[PDB]
């Protein structure tokens, strides 16, 4: 088969890497033993993508959990589907790197980096046909972020001729209150953009708005803002994890979604949070996008969407060709029939039917030049940067980090001016 | 002898053989596991069928085919299915990585890995042929392994095999099942590295198809399945002269002297009557003369294109069933007097008729009704540029930007061959109109 | 019959010679691209040498 390995970094890594296998591990039909009890054959046709077999058709997630503090270790290991995972890929240190982007990077990091590329090798060698690495992380914090980006390139070094997708969740002043955050989130976009294929970016401004303003959630928890990560999570790899003609493994789905190396950071959207015309006018709805960007102050220059449930195929077609041609203004002409459809016929869990987005929109450059204005007045106060530089870093490694993001803001920002003639 | 050697590449065309290898066992009565009663000479024989048949001493008769994909799962559904009996092992080929809708990958990274194993497998097949006529290639434009694979084996065929004809079943991309946007790009690279290697490529516009199956069967939302079933219909009346005989039967190589009048000018349009649900086919008897006039109605082409507004020329009518030239000749003397029929003036007018008295078959559970007659119409008409440009168009929308080129130059190829092959298209659509300029 | 056999043989030759060229010209551009993602990833690699370096040289 053709299988992917799972690598959770950080807290923020882990706790939605932990939801996520929950997740799926239920939509596949196996229990927190690694049995399977499920009903549907269409459950193990691609179970080994995301899953070992063992002896005794026990289901063994493909997953290595990493953080530089052995807190979180103890939740996962506690929590639902805990005693699944593998405890040999538990990698975990003691220091902790305490949100300090050069500490995950460059100090700390770089002494466990090892101990967990022995593990992604033992996991990698033992695949039928390898087709690449996903990994869950945040950008705001030092493991995830500093250290989830020391791995991508570690990794990328021996297996240069395979797929690196990422689930980046982005930081947001409404959700954690550490000011800090948008110098580990730059420096991470500077190290995303030229290592990984494939970077789905989790907005938690986007997480906290929803629960918020839609799902009337006042003070949300992190429980709330990861039920949407772990929903978006499953939509996104429906198409990996079932029999599927469109966009079944992850080049297939690069190929389709990335025209341009650099612009591979896609905003994902999920519906509902019912009928085929609704389903499909949410999921193109700014409110329903986990990027907290406007889609319709920019291009799409490609999107995917993949739509669950038992539903009129008929009319997933016939409401994709209205949706693209009553919004033909806010999909580039220069790349014909740029948005995609697939149909899984198996649904969520609660759901009856749902549908999920892709889309690699030029408005993502909101998000970027969010990140960027608060960096940009942290960089001249020269606010905490000895703690950086106190690990070896150099004042550069900030500004080509800046430049480069600029860089990404104007090239999203010269493909939507552009035109086909 | 004169036998054929079917080439199934990629998904498409591992699913179009496996419509049409159903289709033929059914015609000739030859059953799952590979037994014909009906054939008493046990072993071998020099019947038409022996063309894509091959006879074991258990009396077995085995497709003369390869089936190739470098990914196994569409290939490990023939090897599961109920025709599993019928194919040896060898005959079924299967990678571990597909190419990914990238050309690069299926003629380079992933074709070179496997391309010397097919044709060893290949020479197996020929070396029990006594006289082998050619190559039947069945393959996409748009997949990776249709595209790059089919262009990579073609010119190892050539090497192999010199000028032993090689004839293309040719999907052409439709944006209602498409699976890449990058379908063009895969379409003009194989078409420009194929071209010099094919000697007459079929088209189906599967836009075509899906149009036919929503209106004339009344499907709402036609699948592969549906698609690959009347497809099946059309290669089978392509292939019946070989694979049958007959006084009125004429043979698809006379055809091809016809049908391709310069090496570059071999694609020819294809039109199938009728298709046509059991629903409406009841107490409605469709005549020759109503079959033979559907061939001129654009709404019943395999690849869509205006012929009225083109030049024919040549126009091949391969009738199947209950059909006496008697009434063929009427139906054509009244349809020269009402269409919209212009012949280049450097050849002659006249319709090549063939009829084979085996009458079309259907599968069952199908959505075709089983009818007493039918008509393929072979025709070279310069309309058919018309799917070039619009090829060409798309392919020149996204190249400009060079969007997703770097999938490919990532994978060794150069802009340059883009380029190359877009400047042949662009040289292959002066053809067709230079073809029909009248003669000074 | 001798200008037959000789387009034939040039026919074959020609394929089995721009094949030969394509295989090779795509081996070493896909090794060069592959080369120079590696030289990109090992030169920050030594930069994180000289991180370290800076570190150790600071106290
Ligand atoms: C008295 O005033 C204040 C006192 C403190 C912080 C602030 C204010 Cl105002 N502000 C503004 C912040 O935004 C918090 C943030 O720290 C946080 O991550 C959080 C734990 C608070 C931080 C310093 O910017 C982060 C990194 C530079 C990080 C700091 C560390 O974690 N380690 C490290 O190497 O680097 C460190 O040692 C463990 C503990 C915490 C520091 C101290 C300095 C408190
Ligand atoms: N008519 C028809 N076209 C098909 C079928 N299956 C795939 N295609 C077309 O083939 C093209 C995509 O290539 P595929 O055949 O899916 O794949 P492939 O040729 O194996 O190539 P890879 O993508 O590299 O695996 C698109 O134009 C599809 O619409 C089928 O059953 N019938
Ligand atoms: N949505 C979400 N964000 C989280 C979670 N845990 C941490 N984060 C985010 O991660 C950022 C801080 O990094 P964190 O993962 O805590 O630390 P790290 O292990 O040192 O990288 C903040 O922006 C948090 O909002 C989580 O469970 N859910
Ligand atoms: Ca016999
Ligand atoms: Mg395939």
């Amino acid at each position: 088969m053709r299988e992917i390995v799972h690598i959770q970094a950080g807290q923020c890594g882990n706790q939605i890497g932990a939801k996520f296998w929950e997740v799926i591990s239920d939509e596949h039909g196996i229990d927190p033993t690694g049995s399977y009890h499920g009903d549907s054959d269409l459950q193990l046709e691609r179970i080994n993508v995301y899953y070992n077999e063992a002896t005794g058709n026990k289901y063994v997630p493909r997953a290595i959990l990493v953080d530089l503090e052995p807190g979180t270790m103890d939740s996962v290991r506690s929590g639902p589907f805990g005693q699944i995972f593998r405890p040999d890929n538990f990698v975990f240190g003691q220091s902790g790197a305490g949100n300090n982007w050069a500490k995950g990077h460059y100090t700390e990091g770089a002494e466990l980096v090892d101990s967990v590329l022995d593990v992604v090798r033992k996991e990698s060698e033992s695949c039928d046909c390898l087709q690449g690495f996903q990994l869950t992380h945040s950008l705001g914090g030092g493991t995830g972020s500093g250290m989830g980006t020391l791995l991508i390139s570690k990794i990328r070094e021996e297996y240069p001729d395979r797929i690196m997708n990422t689930f980046s969740v982005m930081p947001s002043p409404k959700v954690s209150d550490t000011v800090v955050e948008p110098y580990n989130a730059t420096l991470s976009v500077h190290q995303l953009v030229e290592n990984t294929d494939e970077t789905y970016c989790i907005d938690n401004e986007a997480l906290y708005d929803i629960c918020f303003r839609t799902l009337k959630l006042t003070t949300p928890t992190y429980g709330d803002l990861n039920h949407l990560v772990s929903a978006t999570m499953s939509g996104v790899t429906t198409c990996l994890r079932f029999p599927g003609q469109l966009n079944a493994d992850l080049r297939k789905l690069a190929v389709n979604m990335v025209p341009f190396p650099r612009l591979h950071f896609f905003m994902p959207g999920f519906a509902p949070l019912l009928t085929v015309p609704e389903l499909t006018q949410q999921m193109f709805d700014s409110k329903n996008m986990m990027a907290a960007c406007d889609p319709r102050h920019g291009r799409y220059l490609t999107v995917a969407a993949i739509f669950r449930g038992r539903m009129s195929m008929k009319e997933v077609d016939e409401q994709m060709l209205n949706v693209q041609n009553k919004n033909s203004s806010y999909f580039v002409e220069w790349i014909p029939n740029n948005v995609k459809t697939a149909v899984c016929d198996i649904p969520p869990r609660g759901l009856k039917m749902s549908a999920t987005f892709i889309g690699n929109s030029t408005a993502i450059q909101e998000l970027f030049k969010r990140i960027s204005e608060q960096f940009t007045a942290m960089f001249r106060r020269k606010a905490f940067l000895h703690w950086y530089t106190g690990e070896g870093m150099d004042e550069m490694e900030f500004t080509e980090a800046e430049s480069n993001m600029n860089d990404l803001v104007s090239e999203y920002q010269q493909y939507q001016d552009a035109t086909a003639d | 002898m004169r036998e054929c050697i079917s080439i199934h590449v990629g998904q498409a065309g591992v699913q179009i053989g496996n419509a049409c290898w159903e289709l033929y066992c059914l015609e000739h009565g030859i059953q799952p596991d590979g037994q014909m009663p009906s054939d008493k000479t046990i072993g071998g024989g020099d019947d038409s069928f022996n063309t894509f048949f091959s006879e074991t001493g258990a009396g077995k008769h085995v497709p003369r085919a390869v089936f190739v994909d470098l990914e196994p799962t569409v290939i490990d559904e023939v090897r599961t299915g109920t025709y599993r009996q019928l194919f040896h092992p060898e005959q079924l080929i299967t990678g571990k990585e597909d190419a990914a809708n990238n050309y690069a990958r299926g003629h380079y990274t992933i074709g070179k890995e496997i391309i010397d194993l097919v044709l060893d497998r290949i020479r197996k097949l020929a070396d029990q042929c006594t006289g082998l006529q050619g190559f039947l290639v069945f393959h996409s434009f748009g997949g990776g392994t249709g595209s790059g694979f089919t262009s990579l084996l073609m010119e190892r065929l050539s090497v192999d095999y010199g000028k032993k004809s090689k004839l293309e079943f040719s999907i052409y991309p439709a944006p209602q099942v498409s699976t890449a946007v990058v379908e063009p790009y895969n379409s003009i690279l194989t078409t420009h590295t194929t071209l010099e290697h094919s000697d007459c490529a079929f088209m189906v516009d599967n836009e075509a198809i899906y149009d036919i199956c929503r209106r004339n069967l009344d499907i709402e939302r036609p699948t592969y399945t549906n698609l690959n079933r009347l497809i099946s219909q059309i290669v089978s009346s392509i292939t019946a002269s070989l694979r049958f005989d007959g006084a009125l039967n004429v043979d698809l190589t006379e055809f091809q002297t016809n049908l391709v009048p310069y090496p570059r000018i071999h694609f020819p349009l294809a039109t199938y009557a009728p298709v046509i649900s059991a629903e409406k086919a009841y107490h409605e008897q469709l005549s020759v003369a109503e079959i033979t006039n559907a061939c001129f109605e654009p709404a019943n082409q395999m690849v869509k294109c205006d012929p009225r507004h083109g030049k024919y020329m040549a126009c091949c009518l391969l009738y199947r069933g209950d059909v006496v030239p008697k009434d063929v000749n009427a139906a054509i003397a009244t349809i020269k007097t009402k269409r919209s029929i212009q012949f280049v003036d450097w050849c002659p007018t006249g319709f090549k008729v063939g009829i084979n008295y085996q009458p079309p078959t259907v599968v069952p559970g199908g959505d075709l009704a089983k009818v007493q007659r039918a008509v393929c119409m072979l025709s070279n008409t310069t309309a058919i540029a018309e799917a070039w440009a619009r090829l060409d168009h798309k392919f020149d929308l996204m190249y400009a930007k060079r969007a997703f080129v770097h999938w490919y130059v990532g994978e060794g190829m150069e802009e340059g061959e883009f380029s190359e092959a877009r400047e042949d298209m662009a040289a292959l659509e002066k053809d067709y109109e230079e073809v029909g300029v009248d003669s000074v | 019959i001798q200008k037959a056999i000789e387009e034939n043989n040039n026919f074959i030759k020609m394929a089995k010679e721009k094949l030969a060229q394509k295989m090779e010209s795509n081996k070493e551009n896909r090794e060069a691209h592959l080369a120079a993602m590696l030289e990109r990833l090992q030169e920050k690699d030594k930069h994180a040498e000289e991180v370290r370096k800076n570190k150790e040289l600071k106290e």
